[PDB]
DNA sequence: TGAGGTAGTAGGTTGTATAGT
DNA sequence: TATACAACCTACTACCTCAT
């Protein structure tokens, strides 16, 4: 009968240096970690967008309430959460007309359909952002239903809608949409016209296609910590992490176009205590792997990547930090880490950890209905553990894994440390996502946006772009 | 003397606000009393608020809902405000919080009705910011902000009830560790008598080709029936490789690396697995990945084992509890049994289009809680189990591999009260 | 919340060397 | 240009996310 041990649930700060353990109820009691001068909110959409968009800012000055108000945190309205307003009386709109969408959209091609509408809005945004005295502290990509439902891969616009044929015989719309944005540094902020309005949406039945009545508020919550974040402002720290850390995900996407089959972009991300995060873009090789299915690196651009990572990290905290862990879900192979072994100062000491969610050591409880509260961690090895960054939590009295949860390996794959403190450094790195207010992130924000991350290197590849915070990237 | 500010509620409709009220409050430095604090165990429990309100309490605060000027507690406790508002004889004394998109003015206590407004309907905080600036427009006392008070509070008290707490709490896996190993694992240069074309899938005993040695825990014996012309073949002649030292690693062949052999041995498991499914009482779901394991409807008592539900029903449809086998050799060999919903929408006959059974799966997954998915399974596997504290499976005639029913059990101290 | 999308992982399907004409 | 093999690619399913 093995034994496990516990993690303390790590603590994120707010304002005034008071921390807890859900953002959530952090804002709600004290607010965000930096306070900002208010959100001057931009829009990019249709003349119902803004109805819309207005309807939300509005909606949010107010509370708004989940079905169950212990396992989701309410939402006591945005000025009360993070102390400024964002306001709907002010808004710096840049139309678009159905005139507009209908002429781009209908194309028989998606692509050709998909990337002009980008292009479209790009404009509209790239117009307002750069030629606008005023300034704008986020634009609001507010997506006509129409635009969601057709710009992406794989979905059919019939052939009794198309104007004109394709002209001969990637393509997610918003994904693109940040990517072509990427190299003019703007926070996009992308909504569904949907979502925003899901009550104005009714089905056929007269009843509304998705009902959200039971998450409202936490709507809001995931939003507003979003736009707060895009808008400036970190809303919160980590807690108790030691000083000099540096945390580097690695994200890789294949490049299918290729016709070799290993054409694949690159990029690390690195994140301290804030989750504020910085996206180091690596440029495009042969990383991906036919025998091994796995993702790996030549030493030349690893060497890159880890200087680029330590000298903007120097840059910014003004010394090399002495810890680097890097995160990877796969194993490293002996010559991509002496890569990075010689980049790095003799007296950091380097970390390459495989956070795999494979499908093992589903731990059931034995009594009562609910599962292992999250923090239970089993310790394999020295080197490799088990941890539940998913499961039963009591200030929620919910299960994050509505179903049985599945912990996460981890095994230093490369390096050597102390597993505890791994564990511990991960669970709290779950803590960090701005985007997604929730109590705790399943994945480490390392590699939590690897997937949505690795369509953004593919989806623009000429640019060269420098090191960006995630808000560019989100 | 008097400092306190008194918040007088309707519990549990506006316990939302008045937690948000209060606890903003105190963090900004004002004494709250409030019943969302204290867990209050006497008979003065409400002359404890009757003490309060009378003597210290500065400022009444009154939850202005529909529910808190209908609620015989709330209006109990306006009752003693009104009777020391003219002690105070200061006029702000009771600050209605309308925190109520929806009052019709009959609702409103008349006492109340009169005042003015502390709008919380436009947003909560406008009027914090109004509720304080009238705190500051009479001097009511403050502390300089200790918003540390602040959470101590929600820390301790409103987290005092669900918390991580030094409890006791065993949990069991569904990785089921491997018993016993056959003493050696053996490969064959079965040369002539091998036919690379032939498939051994159906050779009844768990086998593949590597290199041009054959590889099984069957001894070269046991392949007849499907394989003729190889009584051919020395005894002697096969490697013969101590198992008991593959997991170890104490075996490395530069010919082949122990990795080699620990990835061999779980087709071998899984293929073994397979075999013994085709002949355990249970009728297989095909998932291309491998195979799940379904007991069909009727085959236990009333579809109940050993007083579990492995079968059931959902609307027009059956469900049946279905397991796969994963054997992972690390840390410890085990048989891991990932655990499925199969359905069907009479006793025995497949559903056919995955649809269905996708949507089938997470709609009836809901009901199932930390408690079913356990049950079952441990059920499932003690189905099986061909004696009292294993499963058989079959590699050879005189080999076999013998898995523990009832799965590793990890103790951990630190567990959390049930709700 | 949930209708989505992704990430495992096997394989059978498949695209490449070897080998013999 | 036969095939004896190599290494892809492709469903399918359990999770997990967002045009959230
Ligand atoms: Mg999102």
């Amino acid at each position: 009968m093995k034994e496990l041990i516990y993690i303390e649930e790590p603590s994120i700060l707010f304002a005034h240096g008071q921390k807890c353990t859900d953002p959530r109820d952090g804002l709600a009691l004290f607010g965000p970690l930096n306070q900002i001068y208010g959100i001057k909110s931009g829009v990019v959409g249709t003349q119902k967008g803004l109805q819309i968009f207005k309807s939300y800012l509005d909606k949010i000055q107010k509370p708004i309430y989940n079905h169950n108000n212990i396992t989701r945190p309410m939402f006591p309205g945005f000025e009360a959460v993070f102390g400024c307003k964002w306001e709907s009386q002010n808004i710096v709109f840049k139309e678009i007309t159905d005139e507009e969408i209908r002429r781009y959209l209908f194309n028989a091609s998606t692509h050709k359909r998909t990337y002009d509408l980008v292009t479209l809005f790009n404009d509209k945004i790239i117009t307002a952002n750069k030629n606008d005295e005023e300034r704008v502290d986020v634009w609001f990509v507010i997506v006509p239903e129409e635009i969601y439902k057709y710009c992406r891969p794989n979905s059919v616009l019939p052939n009794e809608l198309v104007q004109t044929k394709s002209l001969i015989s990637d393509a997610q719309f918003h994904d693109q949409l940040k990517a072509r944005l990427l190299e003019h540094t703007i926070p996009t902020q992308i909504l569904r016209e949907s979502t925003l309005a899901w009550r104005d949406f009714k089905n056929t039945f007269g009843a509304p296609i998705r009902d959200f009545s039971k998450i409202e508020g936490h709507l809001a919550w995931t939003i507003s910590t979003a736009a707060y974040y895009k808008a400036g402002g970190k809303p919160w720290k980590l807690g108790d992490i030691r000083p000099g850390v540096c945390y580097l995900g690695l994200v890789y996407k294949k490049i299918e176009k290729s016709k070799n089959p290993q054409n694949a972009c690159c990029a690390a991300q690195m994140f301290l205590d804030n989750g504020d995060g910085t996206v180091f873009k690596g440029e495009v090789g042969p990383w991906y792997n036919p025998e091994k299915g796995e993702y790996h690196l030549k030493p030349k651009e690893a060497k890159a990547l880890l200087t680029q990572a330590l000298e903007s990290y120097k840059e910014q905290n003004k010394s090399y930090p002495k810890e680097v862990f890097i995160h990877a879900r796969t194993r490293f192979n002996d010559e991509e880490w002496n890569a990075f072994n010689e980049v790095t100062p003799k007296n950091t000491n380097l970390v390459g950890v495989t956070i795999t969610k494979s499908k093992p050591l589903k731990l059931y409880k034995t009594e009562g209905a609910f599962p292992i509260m999250r923090g239970n961690a089993y310790i394999v090895d020295e080197k490799k553990a088990f941890l539940w960054t998913l499961g039963f939590v009591p200030k929620l009295q919910s299960t994050l894994s509505m179903e049985v949860p599945n912990p996460i390996f981890i095994e230093i794959n490369k390096g050597e440390a102390e597993i505890q403190q791994v564990l511990k450094d991960i669970l709290a790195l779950t803590k960090l996502n701005y985007n997604a207010c929730i109590y705790a992130d399943g994945e480490p924000v390392t590699l939590r946006f690897a997937n949505k991350i690795g369509e953004i290197l593919t989806a623009s590849t000429e640019i060269k772009t420098p090191p960006l915070a995630f808000k560019y990237y989100i | 003397m008097r400092n306190k500010i008194f918040i007088s509620h309707a519990t549990p409709e506006d316990d939302d606000f008045t937690r948000w009220l209060s606890l903003k409050l105190i963090g900004l430095g004002y004494e709250v009393w409030c019943d969302i604090l204290f867990l209050d165990k006497g008979v003065d429990f409400w002359s404890t608020i009757e003490k309060e309100i009378r003597e210290n309490t500065c400022k009444f605060l009154i939850v202005s809902s529909t529910a808190g000027n209908k609620r015989e507690g709330v209006l109990k406790e306006l009752a003693v405000a009104t009777k020391v508002k003219k002690h105070l004889q200061d006029d702000m004394f009771i600050i209605p919080l309308a925190i109520d998109e929806n009052l019709s003015y009959d609702d409103i206590n008349i006492e109340i009705v009169r005042l003015n407004a502390i709008d919380f309907k436009k947003s909560w905080a406008k009027g914090l910011q109004d509720l304080l600036d009238a705190f500051e427009k009479q001097n009511v006392p403050k502390k300089p902000p200790d918003h540390s008070k602040s959470n101590l509070l929600y820390q301790q008290i409103f987290l005092h009830d669900k918390q991580a707490i030094e409890k006791e709490e065993t949990y069991d896996s569904n990785w089921f560790p491997i018993i016993s190993f056959p003493n050696e694992l053996r490969f064959h240069r079965y040369d002539w008598r091998l036919p690379k074309q032939f498939d051994v899938r159906t050779l009844a005993f768990p086998a593949i080709r590597y290199k041009e040695y054959l590889c099984t825990f069957a001894w070269e014996y046991d392949f007849i029936h499907q394989l003729p012309k190889t009584e051919t073949y020395n005894g002697q002649e096969s490697i013969r490789i101590s198992t008991s030292d593959i997991l170890s690693g104490r075996y490395d062949t530069d010919f082949i690396r122990n990795y080699e052999c620990q990835r061999l041995i779980v087709q071998l498991i899984n293929k073994a697995f397979e075999l013994r499914m085709k002949d355990k009482n249970v009728r297989e779901y095909q998932m291309s990945k491998t195979f799940a394991y379904w007991i069909e409807k009727g085959k236990l008592e009333k579809d109940k084992f050993e007083k579990i539900k492995l079968v059931g029903k959902q609307k027009n449809k059956y469900w049946h509890f279905g397991i796969s086998a994963a054997g992972k050799l690390y840390p410890s060999p085990v048989l891991m049994v990932s655990s499925h919903i199969i359905f069907t929408m009479d006793g025995i006959n497949l559903i056919k289009s995955k649809s269905i059974q996708h949507s089938s799966r997470r709609k009836q997954g809901k009901n199932w809680w930390n408690d079913k998915w356990r049950e079952k399974l441990l059920a499932f596997i003690r189905f099986l189990s061909d004696d009292q504290n294993a499963i058989y499976l079959n590699v050879g005639s005189e080999e076999k591999i013998l898995i523990s029913n009832k799965p590793l059990k990890f103790f951990g101290k630190m567990s959390y009260v049930t709700p």
